[PDB]
């Protein structure tokens, strides 16, 4: 598929000190549903992939002004607060395991030694898999239902919309022939249009003049309808062509897996007549809930945080408690 | 002919007013707060701003004592400090091993930033009232800038304007202001050498030239580290970036009458309080005898459209027999209803469309075209809702 | 009043007593305002200010 | 959960674009009037204003 | 918006959905391509919790 | 004037694990009236100023042990929680944009590669300009007054005290 | 301007109702039903042939 896609350059609002520019490693997206905390990040360059479009994972193209150029993989960067563990690299997207932060960082080094990253406003603080708030992944313990963005280089499920681009406006191609435009195609496709009468609108594969017209009233640009790019809110849409637009099949899916695991306890008590008195003694927030097991259960439930006395009424019918993950106690009066 | 009439001190609202002068054919002028300037004369105590803690190279006096003198500075803290021992890079400063003094020295002044960041305390006292306002007269839109005392008399188009006095001699300005920048805070200030730590005033320039200034911040120095050339102090926060995040809402925003609060010169523009009287000295040629002006008979007027609400949601179509060809006067006999036109011009045997404001649901009105009037039935509807958002 | 982020809520009546009242709305919530004769101009936030006149 | 679909914006260089109503979720269009916007090699439009 | 519902689809397949969430797009910056916008969190999030 | 002037060795309470020092790149004065959040930073050495006395913005001057001596200013740094951003450097002055922070740090790398720093508590937390928490700077938007601290060489308005050294 | 009007539950009849909105001129709709589902949830017991 790369063989039809290229990457870009798009607008990024922060390219290091807070100044923004024509990125080409600009932030797309942000995906975050994975409850595991993988972060799915989608840039305007393509990882794995050469500027002949042969797969390579130690290299990384990117667009260098006009044309694509190729890069290492080695260079390339994540970071939020401090660095991230990029878990997958595949075109436009990566994955990584992001530390708590307020913004999302992607970069990379290029051919001349040159730096480029795109920085993005990105809260990342991942929400608690279980009820243990662990730094480490263990081999062995409960297993629970949590989603990822599978590391499989594969593209079947998730998507993307693909259009033709964009023109790289220059400048340069313009010059005022004594008092008139003189456009400089050199060897390249221009589009131009002039705000003078006449030949004002074309797209050029030869040497082109306005005559009684001033080079700020006119637009250049080098063009190349032929290539698919992203479907993209940084970059605009080809005018010539109406909502015209193709896709392509994304790797890094989201799937449904499992999460290692963990467990839980309880305790006992006094007794009175149909009334049971419990000593909690929790080491961390635990949910205490109870129920009549006759025709008015009526329900109650609270977190209890710290040491607390619970005294509970016993019915005729029984009474059935739960002390965190601890299997349900019951109680009938003698 | 001299027209007296008095319109509420609301900016933003046209009024229409009716000139009835005996013989002559009714004139109807709009009026619409132009603008009313109370200016109070200002005296300035002194600016405050952001502080700055002067401290230079301390005197290290080696196989002596240091003296410390009284010196007229803001917060001057001065302490000698015995059995120091100071080193530099390539050893001990002083030459004896005991008998060696520190004399450490302080003040406070005024920062860079006080040129550009700083308010001025000012003492406010009796306001020079002035006006101008917008009057639709012989079909042309006139600006009237006067002093609201009732005494400046201001001609345009030979048409002699005197202004109030205003009903209301509110301010919103009390006797001592406090200024920053475009917003003005009524604010009974410390006077200066009053000013408390951490407050506004915590430092005090009679002038932003002065080169001598109060100031009472808690500056007390400390004994310097052993072997170590330092000042070590203890010292509360800018009282001035500290009002600055305490000042709450300015005038502007606060001010009874909807005030508008304007700097340079410190003013309240368009007070939302009272009423303003206004006389109209209309000259001779301005008018036309009713003989002179077309006669209007055989008069019926239709309501095809009616919403009671702040803005003119009625429609009336007015069929007339005028006698001969001219302009007409449109005005309301019915002061629960307000017509937007003032003028229309007459034909003959033809009709006039206006365009009339009224809260009422049954409204029944009388508008007089010339020296004609006519009666108005109108079934007026609900707007959006109750309450409306125009004057 | 819907607010996105803690807004600034203010008003004053139009006459001779403006009492001037102000308020940070943090989230939902509903405000009854009275409208005096001479008028009520109450300020939203950012917004310009509105303007109240009974009927 | 909710996912913002929003394409390449249609940047009309030298004329006025045009929203029309479209029956899709929370559907929004809007035409901004004198932008210049600029890309790597200058100025994607021809005209100033 | 920020509720149960926030969006709706009758089946999982289902190719058209509702929404109620309060996108606003919002004028883009000068010389800059992009759609910037201003957009209450997903409510099937919010009752998870 | 840099003719008669000259970098110095100053106090400075931590240059590094807590220890103090007579440092060549000591803090004198951090400044933070800009509401921009741009800090104004005074050290003991002089940037942009060769031995010499001449202007090379390339080079700094520091005082080592009597007399002074050159370094290169890519060697300079300036960090608080996270490394600053260098926005002007002039003589005993630096302009940072800086993170969060409870410490100010400026530091240097000299002729014999030996790394010199000194650390100062400082709490670095500048306040929202307007009514948005933003990150990175935009070329459009809406005209709010602020302070900063001119990127202009130029010396006009502002000074310092000084006088004759010590043995 | 709310208009509230109350008919048959009867298909293939057309009913007139006049909108008077005050200080506007009439306004005649005509109403005729075009339906009125009443889907049951059902469950499945079993089948049989």
């Amino acid at each position: 598929v790369y063989k039809a896609t290229r990457p870009y350059l798009a607008h990024c609002p922060d390219c290091g000190e807070g100044h923004s520019c024509h990125s080409p490693v600009a932030l797309e997206r942000i995906r975050n549903e994975a409850t595991d905390g993988t972060l799915k990040i989608q840039v305007s360059l393509q990882i794995g992939i050469k500027t002949d479009d042969s797969h390579d994972w130690t290299k990384l193209r990117y667009m260098d002004n006009h044309m694509p150029a190729d890069a290492e993989r080695a260079g390339l960067f994540v970071r939020t607060s401090a660095p991230c563990t990029i878990t997958g690299t595949m075109g436009h997207f990566i994955l990584a395991r992001c530390p708590k932060g307020e913004t999302l960082t992607v970069g990379f080094t290029d051919s001349r030694k040159i730096s480029h990253s795109c920085t993005h406003p990105f809260h990342h603080d991942p929400p608690v898999i279980g009820r243990e708030k662990f730094h480490s992944r263990p081999q062995h313990g409960k297993e629970l239902p949590c989603s990822t963005y599978v590391q499989s280089t594969a593209a079947t499920t998730e998507e993307i919309e693909v259009h033709m681009p964009p023109d790289t406006p220059d400048r340069t191609l313009m010059s005022q022939q004594s008092g008139n435009v003189k456009i400089t195609v050199n060897g390249q496709t221009v589009r131009y249009k002039c705000n003078c009468g006449g030949s004002n609108e074309g797209l050029t594969t030869t040497d082109k003049v306005i005559n009684n017209c001033k080079v700020d009233q006119c637009h250049a640009a080098v063009t190349n309808h032929k290539k698919w790019q992203y479907n993209s809110p940084l970059v605009p849409r080809n005018a010539e062509l109406g909502d015209r637009k193709g896709k392509i099949h994304i790797p890094f899916p989201l799937a449904n897996v499992t999460c290692r695991v963990p467990k839980a306890r309880n305790p006992t008590v006094t007794y009175g007549k149909n009334q049971v008195i419990m000593l909690l003694y929790p080491d961390h927030p635990t949910l205490l809930s109870y129920r009549n097991m006759g025709e008015e259960p009526n329900y109650q439930e609270e977190w209890v945080m710290h040491k607390k006395e619970v005294v509970l009424t016993v019915p005729t019918e029984g009474l059935e408690v739960t002390w965190g993950n601890n299997e349900p106690y019951k109680y009938w009066p003698q | 002919y001299e027209h007296v009439t008095v319109i509420p001190n609301t900016v933003g609202v046209p009024y229409k007013t009716l000139v009835n002068r005996p013989g002559y054919s009714p004139m109807v002028l709009e009026m619409e707060l132009l603008s009313v300037t109370l200016e109070p004369t200002l005296s300035l105590d002194y600016i405050t701003c952001e502080y700055k803690t002067v401290i230079p190279s301390p005197y290290v006096k080696c196989c002596g004592t240091a003296e410390c003198k009284d010196k007229n500075l803001p917060d001057y803290s001065c302490k000698v400090f015995t059995g120091v021992y100071p080193f530099m890079w390539g050893g001990a400063y002083c030459f004896c091993d005991a008998e060696n003094t520190q004399l450490s020295e302080a003040h406070v002044e005024k920062s860079e930033s006080c040129k550009t960041e700083f308010a001025s305390a000012y003492r406010a006292h009796t306001a020079s009232a002035s006006a101008k306002l917008r009057v639709l007269y012989q079909g042309n839109n006139i600006t009237v800038t006067a002093y609201a005392n009732g005494d400046h008399a201001v001609t345009v188009k030979d048409a002699k304007f005197i202004v109030g006095p205003m009903s209301s001699a509110w301010t919103p300005f009390d006797n001592k202001i406090v200024v920053y920048k475009g917003d003005v805070y009524n604010m009974d200030y410390p006077p200066f050498g009053a000013g408390r730590p951490g407050q506004f005033g915590d430092i005090q320039s009679r002038t932003p030239e002065s080169k001598d200034v109060y100031a009472n911040t808690q500056l007390v120095l400390q004994r310097p580290a052993a072997g170590t050339v330092h000042v070590p102090y203890s010292q509360a926060p800018s009282g001035f970036k500290y009002w600055l995040k305490e000042r709450g809402a300015s005038l502007q925003h606060t001010a009874p009458f909807g005030c508008q609060i304007a700097t340079n010169p410190v003013r309240a523009v368009n007070c939302a309080v009272g009423n303003m009287p206004i006389s109209i000295d209309i000259p001779e040629a301005a008018f036309t005898r009713v003989v002179d002006a077309p006669s209007l008979t055989d008069m019926s007027c239709e309501v095809p459209a009616c919403t009671h609400s702040s803005d003119f949601g009625g429609v009336a179509i007015i069929k007339y027999a005028a006698s001969k060809k001219g302009k007409c006067a449109v005005h309301s006999m019915t002061n629960a209803v307000t017509i937007r036109e003032a003028e229309i011009e007459v034909e003959g045997n033809s009709q006039l469309q206006i365009s009339f404001s009224t809260a009422l649901a049954s409204a029944e009105f009388r508008v007089q075209v010339c020296s004609t009037q006519v009666h108005c039935a109108a079934e007026c509807h609900p707007p959006k809702d109750h309450i409306v958002n125009y004057p």
